[PDB]
């Protein structure tokens, strides 16, 4: 099922209004990626310590 | 911003300083789908034109990109 | 009667501490209320980012 | 010549923002501090004159009120 793969997806904010109800609805009746997502709900958390432009930086900089 | 204790200011610098690390060590296909979608604000689409690969795949290459960084940001010890 | 059970917020949030954010990631490893708690909230912040705190703080202004 | 897309994202930004103002200021407040200015529990604490304590709690139900708001407004299920 396609869906196990759009948990980071979804936890980061860049799945369409119309990917993320069709997840959502999925989400409701499927454990797995249910416990999928929690598994990373504490990644936008740690990724919204730094800005856009520090990370610019380390792109360029590899 | 108010001011912190002397400790959270230092751990909140080696925080950001770790999580820095943690992302320089991706691939760097893996720090440009994060890159993309969460420091841009950017949509699968779109970022599926941007690189040159379908959607479908962008969704799966985020779903890595994420798991490898937290694998790294656990063993750095930032998250358990 | 658990205090951690308030702390699902501030952690999806991002605002938890460093070293509350270890404590409760540790209770959320023993905690299947907490962890079902922070799985409902974990859409939120990807809404959230759909906004600009410039936005935000004309909104809170009025 | 909008896209399908361009359009339900368009609304979904209207919504959230609607439903951010519906929100009680002290809930709204909270939001603000923690997501948008990236402030820690404490720091909204000494910035509000409140316990740190209430703080997360207050943020706990202001999330919640959010997400019911969210959710009759169908931007969330
Ligand atoms: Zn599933
Ligand atoms: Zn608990």
């Amino acid at each position: 099922h396609h869906y196990a793969m759009w948990d980071a997806a979804y936890v980061l904010g860049a799945l369409s209004a119309a990917d993320r109800r069709e997840f959502e609805a999925h989400l409701a009746g499927c454990p797995e990626c249910r416990g999928a997502v929690t598994e990373l709900c504490g990644v936008p958390a740690l990724l919204s310590q730094l800005d856009r432009d520090e990370v610019a930086a380390i792109s360029e900089s590899a | 911003d108010p001011e912190q204790s002397t400790p959270d200011e230092v751990n909140a610098a080696l925080d950001r300083l770790l999580i820095a690390d943690a992302l320089a060590q991706l691939s760097a296909e893996h720090r440009a789908v994060i890159q993309r979608s969460y420091y841009r604000g950017w949509s699968t689409a779109q970022i599926a034109t941007d690189l040159g690969i379908a959607e479908g795949t962008v969704k799966s290459r985020l779903h890595y990109a994420v798991r490898a960084l937290r694998l790294t940001l656990q063993e750095l010890g930032v998250t358990r």
